[PDB]
């Protein structure tokens, strides 16, 4: 998991 | 001695049973009828109604809203419906025989005996192992003898499909890289002795130039693995192979770019690339597949520390280009460059790779289907086809060369690990990853949103989905016919 | 026997180690009376006593765990029955994994503070040589992140065989005292009491005024609270309600989880979860977490460590041994 | 026709039946004795299960759970447990007769006809008015003749506090000042003559220098009300009265110390504190209760403008004490500062308000008992005692001088309207009030924690609980008595 | 309801 | 000690  | 979920549809003249309940009230001479009928309301999809002592043998039928008889393929909503009805229904209706505490029940096949066993083993399932407090465990067999390999086939597919879920559920303290790849190992043997499983050591990773993969491990005292399982299923050794591919995140805490505390528990399934592409191909040999197929799984933490990758720094992936490590949390990007450049060796026919990747997908579509950026419009339309049949949806999303751009751009390297923008996080991402893929049909599946149910998908519990490891065996089905 | 507890608690946690902890205890508890005996227990030990729950915390560190035992002989008879101290030992919290805010993480190194509190209770009994049986239990480790600390979502084992799920790395003091709440229970005691900065919950709610108290005896709450109208050391009751267990219990891989679904009743939800690992009739949690500090409020008492409640625990002894 | 909710005890050698679930199992001639054995495990506390076709008249009967027959208070847990055992299993039951879709139902009484209609009135309701897809409305009856003024006084009981559950969840654009004002009056009205409503305009709140509530009021076009109820129950007029305050902020967006946007819509119940007092004056007056009793409750919403409050204005209570406001968002304090004072004009013999006040009581014990500030441990055990009964549990906070102090230390004026810190948040907004306070009677309810039910309360479902209005009501009885 |  |  980056985080959006 | 057990129970028994029967199946009913939406009215006729009066709403009408499977055949096995037309049966079954004949049995019971027109008690079932009649006792639906006090009841009150007809059963509308999905729901349920149970009927005690009817029988001698099953002293709780509970009867399933099945909808409507010929319930199709839906336009609108891209998948059979039908079998989706079934799936839900006899889920529920299974998770009724196991709150009365039932150890077994007999299914009714309702008229797609593959959907029957799809939603009672799907939906009865749990991972219970580590609580000491757990439900009775009940045992789903067919009501009849008629069609008993399509039943069997439903077994075979949601058990596929529950090995994912318990390979992602279980807590990374537990499923590290070392255990998935013996878990995966065993499946796969258990399932054909026309396999081959290779746990390959950091040495291997490091002989292999896997840098860009080594550096997200580094930061963790747990091992690295990279995990390669072959099935043999086609009469010539030398065809070409399908290849998978999949993250293998055993828990992504970020690392230097760290994450969080809120719901960072849900980490643990960040191996979810690695559990279904690797349970497919379990269900690959257990189906024994006329083909041969691949499956490559990088299996690391990624952790903080002393001697964790730092934003900023320069790794060489396997290909010779380089990567600046912006964020450290975007880590699957890293060991999928790796793997995916190695799939190229195999000479596939195929290269299909899987990640819980962006919580950008999760944004976009995120629930409903697992999206997939594939150069090949022909291998878009396999796996969507497929997921009309097992009605784990599939949906398209854009690898233009736009989203490379924003992710070419870069300082010190050949490539960026993020973009400059929040923008089609998933889509710069997927623009990553072709950096790594010269091959002309090539799927790279996002399955973040999915990783988790809630209620949505109804005949799955609360927890790790599994998703999409079904329309996965359904397309290497169809690819091998 | 307050200010022993202040200068434990004020100590950078780089001098105030695990292993310093229990030297200086030891030292203060000799002193105060040859009736003792005081037992380092290292990590072998705690390994050995299958306190998975207080290993899995310690294990992010490079500093090692020790398990601090005290006994204080102060009867006439041997074996009476005694009354047991449980006190949370971490000497510097940073949350670890679920790592905490820049902003004043320096308070942490007082996040040893159940520890000190009872430890120095414990010292003070013995020098004023109180006719009581009293053994001193303290888990003592740090909480750090690193590539082999506690990752949320992990399934750890206590003592007494029910399983963690540690959601939050930032609910150690829950973990540590798992362990030591069933370890007490062998010394077959007539009372538990336990003492930690357990949440910021607990400052938001009384945080400050006194320190909350969660029994399941009404006869431990009296004591306690009389002995604080005394000292002027104020206690407070909070509910130990089987609503706040249910928080906690509903728990996707395992027996209990570390931390509930909501922010609601903080202090309440983790007192559920250390009931879980309690059988006895007279057991008291004291969540000193409010306390922990003092700017002008107590007037006597400068700024820094407060070492609260200290003398309203010595108080309860010295009442309770007449 | 209808449906019954019929309950069982945990074993004695057979689980036994309340004495009208024997009844009519003889009725139907040990029918339900035997199918009840079919079905399997014995029925738990709360859990539920129906039988079809028992009796022509109860085509569909509900069996609930009621655990220990002798189940009575409870050290630990401070209520009465047989009581809360029967709320939850006839609530449980009576919702599966409503899933049923059948309209009427039989309640057993279960040895506590009160207990029996709390459940059933409190776990039956909804708030359904503004959506066009509703459940059937059903009618909940007891079943038998002979304890009937129990079952109506749980009627009483629970629909003095579904009242309250509809004030709060009523959205605040069609339940504003003048439309609470409005229900309530008409409420107290038709539970009794001896009654009467003053609906204080703005004019009448100028005139009365309640200038810290005027100043919340402002930023709003929304007209401000002062709500003024009596029932003049005892046979001396001249008795001195018991008087209720309570906070009615119809939305509390914080004013210019906005709110975050995230959930803001449960800001709409911010007048709990007016409907949960005014819900038990209406209950008391329909008891008809031989008291004498005043509610007052400020109602007017917290916006942002060009003309609300900003922080650091100072503004004057009637009293004359100066506020400075340093956060627009702490305006239960200013609108309670007036009403306090308000209430020491009618000669009280207590003085007790209520308020969904600060965030911190609801992280403090928040949700399993609404937190009391009094100067009176006469006034505590009084409201603890009736909490035991209706087990709408009660819980002390400390009403230290202590946290005068961080509201007494103030730059501009006399008080200010919050603390410095974070600590003990519901502490220092109680040490605000007190200010305003001369009375040796003295109760403030914060019922923050308590605004809101999810699952907690068996009986209630999703959506504004209306706590504690029954503990309120238990209190006003016994007082009376 | 100001939070904390 | 966790934030709250
Ligand atoms: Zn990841
Ligand atoms: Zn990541
Ligand atoms: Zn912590
Ligand atoms: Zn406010
Ligand atoms: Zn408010
Ligand atoms: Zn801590």
């Amino acid at each position: 998991x980056v985080v959006d | 001695t057990k129970g028994l979920v029967l199946g009913i549809y939406s009215k006729e003249d009066e709403p009408q049973f499977t055949s096995a309940g037309e049966n079954f009230n004949k049995l019971v001479s027109g008690k079932l009828r009649e006792i639906l009928n006090i009841s009150g309301p007809p059963l509308k999809a999905g729901k349920t109604r149970t009927f005690y002592g009817l029988h001698e043998d099953f002293p709780s039928v509970v009867v399933v809203g099945l909808g409507k008889k010929t319930a199709g393929i839906d336009e609108q909503e891209n998948w059979h419906e039908g079998k989706e009805n079934i799936r839900a229904a006899v889920a529920a209706g299974c998770r009724q025989i196991q709150d009365l505490e039932i150890p077994s029940v007999e299914v009714d096949p309702c008229g797609d005996a593959q959907a029957a066993a799809e939603g009672a083993v799907l939906g009865l399932y749990e991972y219970d192992d580590l609580k000491q407090k757990r439900k009775v465990v009940v045992s789903a067999k067919l009501h009849g003898s008629e069609d008993q390999e399509a039943w069997q086939r439903g077994v075979l597919f949601a058990s596929g499909q529950n090995l994912a879920r318990r390979l992602m559920e279980t807590p990374a303290n537990e499923m590290t890289p070392t255990k998935f790849a013996e878990i995966v190992e065993e499946n796969l043997k258990s399932a054909s002795i026309k396999t081959d499983v290779f746990i390959r050591p950091k040495s291997w990773i490091e002989e292999q130039e896997m840098g860009s993969f080594l550096s997200v491990a580094k930061g963790s005292e747990e091992p690295p693995v990279f995990l390669e399982i072959h099935y043999k299923g086609s009469p010539n050794a030398s065809e070409p192979p399908l290849v998978f591919v999949g993250k293998g995140i055993t828990f992504d805490s970020g690392g230097i770019s760290i994450k969080a505390a809120a719901n960072m528990d849900l980490m643990r399934a960040d191996m979810g690339g690695a559990a279904t592409i690797c349970s497919a191909i379990v269900s690959a040999a257990k189906l024994d597949l006329p083909i041969n197929i691949v499956g490559l799984a990088p299996l690391c933490e990624n952790m903080p520390s002393g001697k964790a990758n730092k934003p900023g720094d320069v790794v060489r992936a396997r290909n010779g280009k380089t990567i600046q490590v912006d964020n450290t949390d975007a880590e699957g990007r890293l060991i999928l460059a790796d793997a995916l450049c190695y799939a190229h060796t195999f000479n596939p026919k195929v290269i299909i790779n899987a990640a819980t990747l962006t919580g950008a997908m999760d944004i976009a579509l995120g629930s409903g289907a697992t999206g997939v950026f594939t150069n090949s419009s022909w291998l878009w339309n396999k796996l969507f086809e497929a997921s009309i049949e097992t009605g784990d949806r599939v949906w398209r999303m854009p690898l233009f060369e736009h989203y490379t751009r924003q992710v070419i751009d870069c300082q010190l390297a050949d490539v960026n690990n993020i973009g400059k923008y929040r923008s089609a996080g998933a889509c710069t991402a997927a623009a990553f990853l072709k950096e790594f893929v010269t091959h002309p049909k090539w799927a790279h599946l996002d399955i973040a949103g999915v990783m988790t149910n809630k209620d949505e998908v109804p005949y799955l519990r609360k927890g790790m989905a599994g998703r999409p490891t079904r329309t996965l065996i359904e397309f290497l089905f169809r690819f091998s016919q």
